[PDB]
């Protein structure tokens, strides 16, 4: 959470070299010290007839800065005849991609164009170089014979990098096929011993590769960006690589894996052109060591108060699950423009604190889009979405912005220390920077007065000047402070004892320094080993009864402490940095003694009751809840009088209620410091004597749902009274319910079909929808809206079907929607009629014989529903245009259903039923 | 006391569809100013009005793509201009007229590389000769001349690139930032007409090509006409399009062909108030669709913020129909090129800061005329006073875009969206974002799911005794227009055929039937075809 900030190293290139954008920590085996490497595209060499060929320069920690050059190739571009260059190196960018093992570095020149063996052609394969001290060989994985957009010709290999634990370099190429892009894994030792300086292809034993997908996969970009880690089972990690385009501008980003290259997991942005992909990272960032993936999308909008659209962009960071799955969370970014996760970079430790932290960055962020770098940390529940810091730019702009942080490295430690460093990179002021972590010195703190209480008839420490013994009281503060790297042996701290700090600038102080008098005493301690609190002790007295009214507010005493410099190394000092976490305050108090005399102390006793009133809270939703507490000290004083609530996990604390007149508003306060959830209540320091308190505790509690069957809270008093400190735990216990509002919607699509019909035929022998009537459609909702989920009902329905041996609605078929099966007691279509192919009026079951169509629901949530359509059509035989009146029909449906069981089981269950009908009246509109 | 005011101080009124407005400097919102002196934690309201004054002048910038492609595109084009005066007259007195051509940044992975140098003048390969790569070329201004355009666009000659998606997010960024080329006219509706077939170019995507520098959002064209940091810098964010597009009042078009439709409609549903059309392989279905989305574009009243000092904060309660009104939104749809309306605002400031002029305006989308409003401010353990969640002290004091008591509340209605449009789908209210549905027996976020509401066959019934009967309800609050937007029409004698839509019939008042189609397709058709002569009893 905390690197130096004051003086960081500032490495420097040429104007327009575009110095800085890449970076690595070049760590070689072969010696003891640590290096800087800065890619340098657009970097103007002395190879013959190439412009802007980009290098690559290696820069000392050495604090001299002198960082020139590497000797990649020098040799200008080759020839495939006379006057007719092989190659063109001329403005290949390369530099553009660095990564680096030990020993071994990767640097690549993704715009590195090349003449087709075949035709006269200039397409940009780009092509790598591996160095190593010694031999230096060419990695050009795209170089192949086959040629054109169509293959590999503009695959831009070497737009990003990255090497395996084994070594295996991957690389990717964004144009390979056509743009769909492409990942390819080599392994190192294949690559130098294989390599022929005589000729342009190479064939490469164990190679690893994509192969060129489907069409409507063009213009993805696969191996825009690359990192590499364990997603699959044990052993060698695996390949995640970034496509920015693929779906539709959403972007995806899949991981292969570092044996069979077969795809295993993949990512989708939420929004399009976002650029969900122009950056990635894997690392742990909750120690359990199973590789957390990380996803930059720059660009992607999220919603302003205003709710109107800010282009802020938002890193996906996805956990791990030891089951294979992930645990995605989501992290937007802070200004509008500054592009967010433009560049993830994980670190190590910049605090040792057993989790690893990260950087993501904006490098267009801050004042006069000089850029920034948040530099989140990791804990074991995932990621903290607070940037424990911000590296902010600063460097003008000379042509463009200066992109600083678009381009940054950090994971290893170039300095002495045991904390890891970060190098960024601002590639439009053509520079990076080193940023060189401090050492963490956690330290406890700890302190109390002697006699707590106080006598003010009390006479044993001689005053200074005179000798009147007065009313005596000692405190002494102590501290240990361990470190955890370079730092140590003289860890001293600027401490400082204040006496009744509850006493504004009123004056009332009532306590004083022995040999001196002021409620205030300065002092300065040492220390360094892990267990040794060094500490200290002073007399302090109380001023006398005949000048000061006081009728208790207790005496707090106060302290401070902070460290100081030239607590560090030789090269240069860092500074070391207290644990954000840890406070450098501490204070104790102490009372007069008062009331609490015949036996001289203070003995309250001390009672809590509730009344359990509205104990009811429904399974499923938020259910308020409120705490009718009532706090008593019967006995004598009783000093920081308070009350603990503890609630269970669902709980969650609201507030005080203030709404109701006869109740205290007491200075509650939710806290969790160890592993319990509690309320704290201020009872009134001295709660006095007879005192009765009645305040209510406003809840909210959350479902669980078979929790067995009630939800406890646990109430107690407690103090700092030494007899009698506490009360009788009072547990309550608030039982929860069940409530499931469901009903049954019905409804007819054409409800009125007017009998009429249009152009009918009676057909002897029938064969389509046409031939028999109008559709008519029923359609049934079962929905669950009560807060309380169920797990299986019943659902029963009755149609109409015929009468008098002749059919009335005729069904076709019925489809279902959610969790739900059906059967009709009759076989549904039996004349088989498929689509096209080129007594009184109701008529509601009892006065007809039934189709009944029976229904197994299971597992219908709060505001989840089930459906069943039915599609009939009316058979028109509801004519006889004679006889009676065979005008107004009805062909009533009907729908019950029954609930009949739930999850939960030890709680009450009752059945829960209803019913519904649904009419279709095919009425004789003209006559 | 040291009462809060909001002195009203300029305001010519709108004026009555009065665009070629003779020296009465047409103006579409009500009061062009006002000021208000705010105490210290109090609020004020006052009303603003705007009009969609008709007969109100056209700009109109024609940017096609210039892919080979858009051959057969530019042959049924030249005609045009004149073709489309014509339509555009029947809506407007002075009508401009541009064009603009775009194709791909000329440079490497996009551009024809360098094979042969007998590459960097054509299309090689198959014989047809063709022009270089270009990007970004504008050719003819907006002028009177509707002929004149005629001209240029014959002369207009087609290209060819490898990459499938072009460069236009390029063009549609300099055809806006570039007003003086283009020459856009301060009081007059700027629309900005894009047409392709292929997909995109998006921000970042200019990275392979070697550009790393990110469109800063200026005016970049020489001499010669030509977007020059073209090669040089990439494509811009679709939200710099957005900010840019806002503040230019420039309506962007989406006249796409199907093949690459569904894509640019996300586009456009993260670039709002901007609008697609379908587009023709040949092109020739441009104009009628232009004039359509002119329909759309002067449909609408989204009122738009700009600046405001964070301390004080508006509350808006639009009204856009027979004075019911609608609290929460501050925009309107469904209105015809004429009518006018009103919003009504609440300044409100949380514990006056300290003094300046502090003036911010208010306006509609597209529209040139606003509202500025000055605002001065008369006023020269624990804290248990919260919850928290953006609660402040005293006894908890929410935050702008934040209300109720624990400041739970929310004032967005974004997310009470919706296809067409509508807050809540029309059957439910928006309440803290999430909608609460006014339960007809409908659910979902925006109440949009409804399985048990009632067919369409009945909805439609009191829209067909509407606009064809003069009864009905919707007849009797007023609300027959706006409300049944449905384009109906009497077919001859019997109905349609096509299969895609639905057939109704109903017995009216008169005790007749009718029988009636709901039908939609190309281009968000809906007509309601009537059976002409009912079937009523004989006699
Ligand atoms: C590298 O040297 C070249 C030439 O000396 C510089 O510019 C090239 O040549 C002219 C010189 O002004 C430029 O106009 C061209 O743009 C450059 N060549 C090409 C092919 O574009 C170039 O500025 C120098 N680079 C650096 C980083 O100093
Ligand atoms: C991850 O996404 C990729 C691309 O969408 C999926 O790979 C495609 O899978 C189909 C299925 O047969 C193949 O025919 C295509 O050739 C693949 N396309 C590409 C570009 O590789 C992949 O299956 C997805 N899912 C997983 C789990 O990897
Ligand atoms: C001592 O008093 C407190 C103890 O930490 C400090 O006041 C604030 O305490 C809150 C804890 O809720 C922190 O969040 C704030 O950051 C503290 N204030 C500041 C300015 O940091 C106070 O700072 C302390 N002062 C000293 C000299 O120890
Ligand atoms: C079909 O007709 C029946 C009755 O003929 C309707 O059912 C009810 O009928 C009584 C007649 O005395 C009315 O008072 C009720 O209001 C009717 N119920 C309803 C819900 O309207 C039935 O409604 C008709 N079918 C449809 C779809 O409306
Ligand atoms: C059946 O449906 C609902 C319960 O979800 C209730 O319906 C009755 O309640 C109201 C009575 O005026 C109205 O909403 C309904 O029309 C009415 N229905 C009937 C038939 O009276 C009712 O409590 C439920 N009944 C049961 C047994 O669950
Ligand atoms: C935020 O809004 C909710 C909206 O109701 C309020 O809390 C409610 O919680 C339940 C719904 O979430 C309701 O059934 C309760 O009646 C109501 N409870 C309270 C204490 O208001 C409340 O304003 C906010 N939520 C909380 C926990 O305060
Ligand atoms: C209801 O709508 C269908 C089309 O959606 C009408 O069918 C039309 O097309 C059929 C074959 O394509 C023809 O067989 C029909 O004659 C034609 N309709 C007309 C009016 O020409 C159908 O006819 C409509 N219903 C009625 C009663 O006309
Ligand atoms: C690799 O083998 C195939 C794909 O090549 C696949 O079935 C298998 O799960 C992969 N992993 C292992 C360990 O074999
Ligand atoms: C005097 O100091 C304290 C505080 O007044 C008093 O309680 C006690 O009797 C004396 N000190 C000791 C150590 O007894
Ligand atoms: C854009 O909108 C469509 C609408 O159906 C939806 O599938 C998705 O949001 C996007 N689809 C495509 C193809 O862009
Ligand atoms: C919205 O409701 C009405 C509409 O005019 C009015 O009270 C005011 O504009 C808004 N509400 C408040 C409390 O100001
Ligand atoms: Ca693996
Ligand atoms: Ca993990
Ligand atoms: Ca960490
Ligand atoms: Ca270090
Ligand atoms: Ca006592
Ligand atoms: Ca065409």
């Amino acid at each position: 959470f905390n690197l130096d900030v004051d003086s960081p190293a500032e490495y420097s290139g040429p104007e327009g070299s575009y110095f800085g954008f890449a970076v690595d920590f070049f760590v070689p085996s072969a010696s003891s010290r640590m290096f800087l490497l800065v890619g340098a595209p657009k970097a103007n060499t002395t190879q013959p007839g190439i412009v802007e060929g980009g290098q690559v320069l290696k820069c000392d920690w050495s604090s001299t800065r002198r960082c020139q050059p590497i000797e990649f190739d020098a040799t200008g571009n080759r020839d495939y005849a006379k006057d007719d260059p092989l190659e063109f190196k001329s403005h290949q960018w390369f530099g553009a991609s660095v990564r680096s093992k030990q020993d071994k570095i990767l640097a690549c020149a993704p715009l590195y164009h090349w003449r087709t063996e075949m035709k006269q052609e200039r397409e940009p394969v780009g092509t790598c170089f591996l160095q190593d001290g010694t031999k230096t060989v060419e990695y050009a994985p795209c170089r192949s014979q086959d040629i054109d957009a169509d293959g590999q010709g503009f695959c831009q290999g070497g737009f990003s990098i990255d090497f395996t634990k084994a070594d295996r370099v991957l690389l990717g190429g964004p144009g390979s096929f056509y743009w769909q892009g492409q990942l390819i894994s080599d392994q190192v030792a294949e690559i130098v011993s294989k390599y022929d300086p005589n000729v342009y292809s190479i064939k490469y034993n164990n190679q690893l590769a994509t192969r060129t997908a489907q069409a409507i996969f063009d213009d993805s970009y696969l191996g825009y960006s690359v990192a590499v880690g364990d997603f699959n089972g044990d052993g060698i990690d695996d390949f995640v690589s970034g496509v920015p385009r693929a779906a539709r501008t959403l972007g995806m980003v899949y991981i292969y894996d570092g044996k069979n290259m077969s795809s295993l997991y993949n990512f989708t942005g939420e929004q399009m052109a976002a650029y969900f992909g122009f950056s990635v990272a894997a690392t742990d960032i909750n120690g359990d060591d199973y590789a957390d993936v990380f996803i930059g999308a720059p660009l992607f909008m999220d919603r302003g108060s205003d709710g109107k659209l800010q282009e802020v962009g938002q890193v996906s960071v996805s956990l791990q699950r030891a089951s294979g799955d992930f645990q995605t969370t989501k992290l937007n970014g802070f200004e509008v423009f500054a592009r967010f996760g433009s560049a993830i970079a994980p670190l190590g430790d910049l605090d040792q604190d057993g989790f690893n932290d990260i950087a993501i960055a904006a490098p267009y962020g801050g004042e006069d889009k000089k850029g920034i770098v948040y530099i989140f940390n990791g804990r074991s529940t995932g990621l903290n979405a607070v940037p424990s810091q911000i590296l902010e730019g600063q460097w003008a702009a000379r042509s463009m912005p200066p992109s600083f942080g678009y381009s940054m490295k950090g994971a290893t430690d170039i300095d002495k220390n045991g904390y890891p460093d970060l190098i960024v990179g601002a590639f439009g002021v053509d520079r990076a920077i080193l940023y060189r972590a401090r050492p963490v010195i956690t330290v406890n703190a700890g302190l109390e007065v002697y006699p707590s209480i106080l006598n003010q008839d009390n006479k044993t420490c001689s005053l200074p000047g005179t000798a009147l013994k007065v009313s005596c009281f000692n405190v002494r503060f102590c501290l240990k402070a361990d470190g955890k790297g370079v730092l140590p042996r003289k860890l001293n701290f600027q401490v400082e004892l204040l006496l009744d700090k509850l006493k504004q600038k009123g004056a009332i102080r009532r306590a004083l320094f022995l040999y001196s008098r002021s409620p205030s005493h300065s002092k300065n301690m040492t220390i360094s080993r892990g267990g040794l609190m060094q500490c200290e002790e002073l007399i302090a007295y109380l001023r006398d009864e005949s000048e000061f009214r006081d009728k208790l507010t207790p005496i707090t005493i106060f302290m401070e402490y902070r460290l100081d410099y030239r607590t560090a190394a030789d090269t240069t000092g860092l500074q070391p940095i207290l644990n954000q976490f840890t406070p450098a305050n501490i204070s104790r108090q102490a009372h007069i003694l008062l009331d609490c005399g015949e036996d001289n102390v203070c003995k309250p006793k001390l009672e809590v009751s509730v009344d359990s009133d509205q104990k009811k809270i429904y399974i499923g939703d938020d259910n308020p809840l409120t705490l009718i507490v009532k706090a008593q000290n019967q006995g004598e004083g009783a000093y920081e009088a308070e009350l603990i609530v503890s609630i269970p996990l669902q709980a969650d604390f609201i507030g005080v209620v203030r709404n109701n007149e006869a109740l205290a508003r007491l200075s509650c306060a939710f806290k969790t410091e160890n592993q319990t959830r509690q309320v704290v209540c201020d009872l009134g320091n001295p709660m006095k004597a007879g005192t009765q308190l009645l305040a209510g505790l406003r809840f909210s509690v959350h479902q669980q749902s078979e929790m067995d069957t009630s939800v406890k809270f646990d109430l107690q008093i407690q103090s700092s009274n030494l007899f009698d400190k506490v009360s009788p735990v009072v547990s309550h216990k608030v039982d929860l319910a069940v409530l499931a509002a469901v009903e049954i919607r019905g409804v007819s699509s054409p409800d009125h079909v007017f009998l009429p019909i249009p152009n009918w035929e009676h057909k002897e022998n029938p064969e389509t929808e046409e031939d028999v009537g109008p559709v008519v459609q029923h359609i049934y909702e079962l929905r669950n809206n009560g807060p309380s989920s169920f797990s299986k009902a019943m659902l029963h329905l009755q149609w109409p079907y015929k009468y008098n041996n002749n059919t009335l609605l005729y069904i076709l078929h019925y489809d279902i929607d959610g969790p739900m099966n059906c059967t009709s007691d009759m076989e549904i279509n039996p004349l088989r009629i498929k689509i096209s192919s080129l007594d009184i009026h109701t008529l509601g079951c009892g006065v007809a014989q039934c189709l009944k169509i029976v229904c197994q629901v299971g597992r219908l949530d709060r505001g989840k529903s089930a459906i069943l359509y039915v599609k009939s059509l009316l058979w028109t035989e509801t004519f006889m245009n004679k006889e009676n009146q065979n005008h107004s029909y009805s062909l009533k449906s009907s729908a019950s259903f029954n609930v009949i069981e739930f999850p939960y089981k030890n709680l009450p269950i009752e059945d829960i039923t209803n019913s519904t009908l649904v009419t279709t009246n095919v009425t004789w509109g003209i006559q | 006391e040291f009462p809060v005011s909001e002195a009203r101080v300029l305001e010519d009124r709108p004026l009555s569809d009065k665009g070629s407005g003779d020296s009465s400097q047409v103006t579409q919102v009500s009061p062009q100013r006002i000021a208000l002196r705010l105490r210290p934690d109090d609020s004020k309201n006052f009303s603003i009005q705007v009009r969609q004054v008709e007969d109100y002048p056209v700009d109109i910038y024609y940017l096609m793509d210039l892919s080979y492609s858009m051959k057969d595109d530019l042959w049924s084009i030249q005609n045009l201009g004149t073709k489309l005066a014509t339509q555009m007259r029947k809506l407007t007195s002075n009508l401009r007229i541009g064009f603009g051509a775009f194709v791909d940044k000329p440079v490497s992975p996009y551009m024809y590389i360098s094979p042969p140098e007998a590459l960097e003048n054509p299309c090689y390969d198959m014989k047809t000769t063709c022009l270089p790569m270009f990007g970004y070329k504008h050719v003819l201004t907006l002028t009177d001349q509707v002929t004149r355009f005629n001209e240029e666009v014959k002369k207009q000659s087609v290209s060819r690139n490898r990459d499938a998606p072009e460069g236009g997010f390029d063009a549609i960024m300099q055809a806006t930032v570039c007003d003086e080329k283009i020459g856009w006219r301060n009081d007059a509706s700027h629309l900005l007409v894009f047409t392709t077939d292929a997909k995109t170019h998006i921000a970042l995507d200019g990275r392979l090509a070697g550009i790393v520098q990110p469109n800063d959002g200026q005016c970049h064209v020489g001499s010669d006409n030509h977007y020059s940091a073209s090669t040089t810098m990439d494509y811009p964010s679709l939200g710099l399009m957005t900010e840019k597009l806002s503040q230019k009042n420039i309506n962007l078009i989406f006249a796409v062909t199907e093949n690459v439709v569904n894509l640019y409609q996300n586009y456009s549903e993260l670039i709002p108030g901007t609008t697609v059309g379908v587009l023709s392989m040949d092109s020739s279905n441009v104009l009628q669709l232009i004039v359509d989305a002119y329909g759309k574009i002067r449909s609408k009243v989204e009122l738009e913020v700009r600046d405001l000092p964070e301390e004080l904060s508006l509350s808006f309660n639009a009204t856009c129909l027979n004075n019911e009104v609608i609290p929460g939104l501050k925009s309107c749809m469904g209105l015809k090129i004429g009518d006018t309306v009103s919003f009504s605002i609440e300044a409100k400031v949380r514990g006056c800061p300290q003094e300046k002029e502090k003036s911010f305006t208010i306006k509609p989308v597209g529209f040139k005329d606003s509202l500025i409003v000055q605002v001065t401010f008369d006023c020269d353990k624990g804290e248990m006073c919260s919850g928290h969640g953006q609660c402040s002290c005293g006894d908890c004091l929410c935050d702008s875009d934040w209300t109720g008591y624990y400041c739970n509340c929310t004032t967005r209605t974004d997310t009470c969206m919706s296809s067409n449009g509508l807050l809540c789908s029309g059957r439910g209210k928006c309440e803290c974002g999430s909608c609460v549905c006014i339960q007809p027996g409908s659910y979902g976020d925006t109440c949009e799911k409804c399985p048990t509401c009632p067919d369409a066959c009945t909805f439609k019934k009191e829209c067909v005794e509407c606009k064809k009967f003069d009864r009905e309800p919707y007849m009797t609050e007023n609300t027959c227009n706006r409300y049944c937007r449905d384009e109906i029409e009497s077919v001859k004698e019997l109905k349609d055929t096509g299969k895609d839509a639905v057939n109704c019939t109903y017995k009216n008042e008169d005790d007749c039937v009718v029988r009636f189609q709901y039908y939609e397709d190309s281009s968000g058709k809906s007509i309601l075809y009537v059976v002409e002569e009912p079937e009523c009893p004989k006699g």
